């Protein structure tokens, strides 16, 4: 029932998807092979909205494995839990797009784009009922962007009613790790203008400040950020794959988080995230983490909404308490947060609880909200493109694999809207 | 000899109807089966020690269902009367009224009808659901109006857990709540009050529950139906029908909108600390914190009050202590509605439940009336839709299911003319 | 003292006549050997304790024969009223019809005639075969024409498994069923309703047997006919005969193509669910899902209803129940028909199996009628056998049989004619 | 009772042949020199259609060996099995074609020519009743084809209404093994318009990639090809030798599937076809075989569906299910391939099932369908025959044995008018 089918595209998206992976086995008590060992039937009832009836009292992953080369095809795969899925889902390139969203886009995305399709409607009919679908990939990578904008496509044209959410990791504004990576956040938010319902933004530098200052590591690793993005992972689909008093699936999240259809990202939250001499010190209550709700520091996406505008906000509680106390706060969040919120969206805080907390904490707390704070990351995205399409600069790659200008120009003008229209709701 | 209808839509609607039926079950002594002629109002003969209750359980998603029919009552339920959605409204109101309410309004309307054909005397429906719900707004409303048009002039109460003024599920319910009320208002012959946040205070001060569950609000809907129904269910001195309870608050048919209150609301413990005589319950139960609604009376008039007592209840210290009620002016009425008294007397005491909330009385009083503080929560709701629709939000959603803006709207001014009917 | 005669042509029609012995042998408490005077109409005294079924099994395929003959109810049936055949038509029409038909139809024609020889009060002639199937349209057509010819005027009974719109063991079924309706037409007094995927459906969702088989179906035609032969096999309070069937429901000798239902399909845990009254059985059976036809009966007009009650069943109950189901206009009657009402009453109990899917009662009704849907499936049927035929598809295997395509276009027309007859 | 003579030409046929004898001593429980051993009365009930009443409880197959040379004779008769078969259904040549159609039609099929009538006679009269043949030859290879067209004649002589398929092996368009080939394939063709009621193309690549990608085998080879070959064999006639709540027949399907005399090439199928590691973790259920039944990956005789249309379907199904799933599977099956379907065939799916499920699985599907899409591969066929006779070369070898020029051309001609037939249809 309500199946969701897992795409990731990039080598990033394909450790997040892994790392949630283990995670979700985890959560519902499934081995490194497979075998379910849950001491709960709660873990266990709605296990097949991330696996499949597998024989031999098995469980596998419904998940789809593409890249354009399969270095960390091999890394994944011989990681742990790699045996948990089948060989099948691991769909492969040989060429690798370079981080050049065109190539990965038309020219070997040509050859992936019927393996994908053809596996994700495998995955479609052999379920039951298919309510959605998760996408992980990062538009900074030139072949992950094209993949996510390639697979959103092809979703709309073939499932228009089924909604998803796409769990992108835009780049970070501090670093240039990649020259041509405004071509490809250009056409990857092009092609999500239009065909995702909803977007989440994860930027990089925001959870590395947060692992440096706030988990208090002098190594931060991509581990902690894989660990982080699980626990989003679990925060947002926990109300779906678990019981609750307040019941909650992505549809619910969906439609209490999009005004407009172009007005759709979001920028997710976790909470509580303090270290071992902190939490047998700090207190493990709901005023803890309502001051942890709305704070620059545990942030997610670096743009700070203090500055523009909060348009809703939704909160899920996994734990044992009642429901009044959450009420009462979100009340005073009103209250004392009124200037950074919409004066014209009265009561815009979304309470929903999962009675099942996740393992190895009593509670944790996703913050789904939506701010104005994403407009000035979208314009200095626009202004960057606008600087360095001037001068026409690595143009000749994308222009080699049968690109155009007044495409990039149609490109930047949706841009151009979008953040003036976020501009007029503010 | 005599039967009713409940209607459960929505996970709200669901649990509601369980926790009735729960009610119903042990207070006649029945085992999760159904084994060991006024509990025939509610369950049906047939074979040998049977009964099952006379419900239809529907929601646009199957997991309220499922834990419904997993549970040990399901023997109790049938199977087929347990109705499966797939696609959930996900708290929008013209999802659950168009998109999937439309095909599957069919069999539900279809098999509640021979639940008529069985049940010569049918007294009425009952319907449990949520504003707030998608599916319990917008399918609960079109089996509204095809009931209406299926049955004419048939009784029919409506339970619906109202979303509190600051306690929201989702974003959107002014819009699925707006929608709702304009459609199902010149249809719905009584709709009720839930505050959630009133009941978590009040289990948290009465019943001084510092952790309470929704199964506290389970039986507190549970012991409200127990406490209208007892009449139907029990004999007593004066015996009052579901037809008498709208005629006496609908002598207009646009304010239909009554609140209810219980008394008491007291733990075993504190049951050792507190008996019940009338003057003490009423009074305390006519003061507005004790009311499940987040509405103060005081603010407006009073249109009129039913008392429901039962068990071993004087009418003559019923008539005393209501007559001093009457005096003080804490309690004031309209001018054109000088008696509007109706006090309805059963012999039943309430039942209780082992490990609940509330303690085992012989006796207990049912608060009924429709006060003016509803127009206070009306007109509150009115500036938030008219805040949240200015800039038209979430607009593009109900957009999708295929209407314009221009119903939302007309919709809006006749919530008006309702508030300012008052 | 009378009997009847039973056919079983087909693998479809020897299981069928197999599973309706297996039930009058199992009512009337008979043995697998056959010992332990109303089973005399299905069952001939000779000797000491003895009976034998008044049937005849023959098939072009001697598999289902052989299967009959190695159960244990091999010392129950006569070997020589089992016919094996040698080349199966294997869904053709004309192959079972001329072929292999016309050298075998001897041996049957014949020795059926002493079976009425020894029977002095023959009733009538029971058919079982199916459309579908080569053998059991064309053997069977021939010897209902010369039953037809060597008879008279003498009733008989044809019981067909019509192949569903969607449920087709060969793609040149539309031939056989045109061919065989075409032949049959002018003879077959009165033919039923088989639909194998509306008896699925009603096993799954009615009795909830998600992995049902064969067998169901063969009581489903089995309690069918017990619950026709009822009336000549037990004694009641107003007894029907084969003879008064046709009286009622043919009119115009067009139109003999009445459907069947049966009320109710209840296993024995849902059967402590309901216990059965009259009014609730007959609107549950009336209704058009527990119609075992894939036809709505609401599209076209009602011809006539018949009522087949067997066990305590009150006749005033059966007015009242019948009365209210006149007045309600989901059931709609033709202007020139107002009372087409006949009621036969049993006192003989439903008579169950062990390990069977039906639940042990001591009363049903059969639900019987000629509704005008059929013409929607006759419609169907005709439009697919213009499709399929329009390029002349798998003709040429009916010419091998030596006929040309002639006889194939009129038969066509003449089921057109009879279809625009309503 | 319905017995059914097989006759094996060329070395892959008797290599198919015997594979298939193996396989049926699998699902007959019979041993490799002949006694019985099944657990079932099911196996041993019906035993007589594929073999004879032997003294001292033994069992052999009603087999034909046909070959122009020994060498495969040797292999397959001390190969496992050898002892069933009894040493005079050994009949061989000793020059052999060479990959010729004239010569082993006419120089060394004249002196073969009375022992496989003789043989085959001897198999008729020493049973009860002949339900019909079946063949194994391929047509890329010279003398298989020729001893199938000459035995085919002197069947449709012979026996003209006792119905038969050949399962020829047609060559694979990608390679060409045989210089002379196209010749082979035209007058095997030539010959089966004309003396073959209906007929199985079996094309080479397309079982080689499914071995390839479906199976997941690095090393394919000729033992899985006839393994896939023996599990068509059993799906065609389980529903003859064992009891099914449908029955069926090879005259059902013949009759099911055939709507012109020179309209009878249908392509078989097979499935469900899993490897070890997704067996485990794939759904064992219908749905997983029905979007396996209608694929170009899965796929028998290569030449895409897709671009053509079926004529009709018809399916058989081996295990434990109900009835009205398959229906509305079929149904749904339409409902969505429309276009790929024909407009005009309404309900052209054929359904039976058969009972037992073959040794090793409890489900076996075979696909048995017909579309246009052979129309795309008797053209190529047709055009290069075109192409190198216009050339004239190598048709001295053909002219030394008999052989004439207008004679090719009422072949190609045949060709042309059965591919135009079929266009028509399309
Ligand atoms: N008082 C009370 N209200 C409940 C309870 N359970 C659910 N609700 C109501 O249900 C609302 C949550 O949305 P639901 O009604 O469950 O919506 P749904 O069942 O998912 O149906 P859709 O929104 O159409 O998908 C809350 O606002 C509550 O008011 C309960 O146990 N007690
Ligand atoms: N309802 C029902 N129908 C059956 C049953 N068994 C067989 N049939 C019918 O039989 C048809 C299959 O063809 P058959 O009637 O068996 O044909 P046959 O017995 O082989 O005779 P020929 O076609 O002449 O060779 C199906 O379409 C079914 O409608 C059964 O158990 N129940
Ligand atoms: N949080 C997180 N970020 C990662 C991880 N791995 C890579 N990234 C980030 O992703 C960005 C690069 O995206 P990437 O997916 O590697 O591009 P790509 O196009 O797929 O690269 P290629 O396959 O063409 S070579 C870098 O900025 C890096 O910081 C990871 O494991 N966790
Ligand atoms: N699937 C399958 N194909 C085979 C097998 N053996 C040979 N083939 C195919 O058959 C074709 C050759 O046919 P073959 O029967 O050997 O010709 P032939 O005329 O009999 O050869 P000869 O006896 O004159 S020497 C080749 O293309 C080869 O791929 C086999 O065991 N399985």
């Amino acid at each position: 029932m309500r199946e969701i089918v897992h795409i990731q595209a990039g080598q990033c998206g394909n450790q997040i998807g892994a790392k949630f992976w283990e995670i979700i086995s985890d959560e519902h008590g499934i081995d490194a092979t497979g075998a379910y060992h849950g001491d709960s039937d709660l873990q266990l009832e709605r296990i097949n909205v991330y696996y499949n009836e597998a024989s031999g009292g098995k469980y596998v992953p419904r998940a789809v494995l593409v890249d354009l080369e399969p270095g960390t095809m091999d890394s994944v795969r011989s990681g742990p839990f790699g045996q948990i899925f089948r060989p099948d889902n691991f769909v492969f390139g040989q060429s690798g797009a370079g981080n050049n969203w065109a190539k990965g886009h038309y020219t070997e995305g040509a050859e992936l784009v019927d393996s994908v399709l053809d596996v994700v409607r495998k995955e479609a009919e052999s379920c039951d009922c298919l309510q959605g679908f998760q996408l992980t990939h990062s538009l900074g990578g030139g072949t992950g962007s094209g993949m996510g904008t390639l697979l959103i496509s092809k979703i709309r044209e073939e499932y228009p009613d089924r909604i998803m959410n796409t769990y992108s990791v835009v780049p970070s504004p501090k670093v240039s790790d990649t020259v041509v990576e405004p071509y490809n956040a250009t056409l990857s938010v092009h092609q999500l203008v239009e065909n995702t319902d909803e977007t989440y933004c994860i930027d990089n530098e925001a959870l590395y400040d947060i692992c440096f200052r706030t988990l208090k590591l002098t190594t931060p690793t991509y581990g902690d950020l894989n660990h982080l993005v699980s626990l989003t992972m679990s925060g947002v689909t926990t109300c779906l794959r678990f019981p609750g008093q307040l019941n909650a699936d992505l549809r619910k999240l969906a439609v209490n988080m999009v005004p407009f259809p172009r007005l759709h990202f979001f920028m997710p939250g976790f909470a509580p995230l303090t270290s071992r001499g902190s939490q047998q010190y700090r207190a493990l209550t709901v005023p803890e983490l309502t001051q942890q709700m709305f704070d620059a520091k545990n942030m997610m996406a670096a743009c700070d909404p203090r500055h523009g505008r909060y348009l809703t906000v939704a909160a899920i509680f996994r734990g044992r308490m009642s429901m009044k106390e959450v009420d009462e706060q979100m009340l005073n969040i009103q209250n004392k947060n009124s200037s950074y919120f919409v004066e014209w969206i009265p009561n815009n805080v979304k309470t929903a609880v999962c009675d099942i907390p996740p393992r190895g904490l009593k509670m944790s707390a996703t913050f789904i909200g939506n701010s104005t704070a994403i407009q000035e990351l979208f314009k200095r995205i626009s202004e960057q493109f606008t600087a360095m399409f001037r001068r026409k600069a690595f143009l000749h790659w994308y222009t080699g694999e049968g690109m155009d200008e007044m495409e990039f120009t149609e490109a930047e003008s949706n841009m151009n809207d979008l953040v003036s229209e976020y501009q007029q709701y503010q | 000899m005599r039967e009713c209808i409940s209607i459960h839509v929505g996970q709200a609607g669901v649990q509601i109807g369980n926790a009735c039926w729960e009610l119903y079950c042990l207070e006649h002594g029945i085992q999760p089966d159904g084994q060991m002629d006024s509990f025939n109002t509610f369950f049906s003969e047939t074979g040998a020690g049977k009964h099952v209750p006379r419900a239809v359980f529907v929601d646009l998603e199957p997991t309220v269902v499922d834990e419904v029919r997993t549970g040990t009552y399901r023997q109790l339920f049938h199977p087929e009367q347990l109705i499966t959605g797939k696609e959930d409204a996900a708290n929008n109101y013209a999802r659950g009224h168009y998109t999937i309410g439309k095909e599957i309004v069919d069999l539900v309307l279809d098999r509640i009808r021979k639940l008529a054909d069985q049940c010569t005397g049918l007294q009425g429906f009952l319907i449990f659901h949520s504003f707030g719900g998608g599916t319990g707004s917008g399918f609960t409303s079109l089996l509204m109006e095809r009931l209406s048009v299926d049955y004419g002039k048939k009784s029919k109460l409506e339970f619906a857990i109202y979303p509190a003024p600051q306690v929201s599920t989702a974003v959107v319910e002014p819009y699925n709540s707006i929608l709702t009320t304009h459609t199902t208002l010149e249809h719905s012959d009584c709709a009720f009050m839930v505050d959630n946040e009133a009941i978590y205070d009040i289990c948290r001060r009465n019943l001084d529950i510092e952790r309470p569950t929704y199964t506290n609000l389970n039986r507190l809907i549970g012991q409200i139906v127990s406490s209208i129904t007892a009449s139907l269910r029990f004999d007593g001195a004066l015996n009052v029908d579901l037809t008498e309870f709208q005629t006496n608050l609908v002598p207009y048919p646009r304010i239909h909108f009554p609140l209810v209150t219980y008394a008491p609301v007291i733990s075993a413990e504190k049951a050792y600390h507190e008996q019940l005589s009338v003057a003490e319950i009423t009074n305390a139960c006519f003061e507005p914190a004790n009311q499940m609604v987040k509405c103060d009376p005081r603010h407006g008039k009073y249109m009129a009050c039913c008392m429901l007592y039962r068990g071993d209840v004087v009418p003559k210290d019923v008539n005393a202590a209501i007559a001093t009620i009457k005096t003080k002016r804490t309690i004031q009425f309209v001018d054109w509605c000088p008696t509007g008294f109706k006090v309805g007397i059963n012999y039943q005491p309430p039942t209780v439940v082992p490990g609940g909330d509330l303690a085992k009385v012989q006796r207990a009083v049912c608060m009924l009336s429709n006060t003016t503080a509803i127009a206070e929560a009306w007109a509150r709701l009115d500036h938030k839709f008219d805040l949240m629709y200015a800039k038209r939000a979430f607009v593009h959603w109900y957009v999708g299911e295929g209407m314009e803006e221009g119903e939302f709207s007309e919709a809006r001014e006749d919530l008006a003319a309702l508030e300012k009917d008052y």
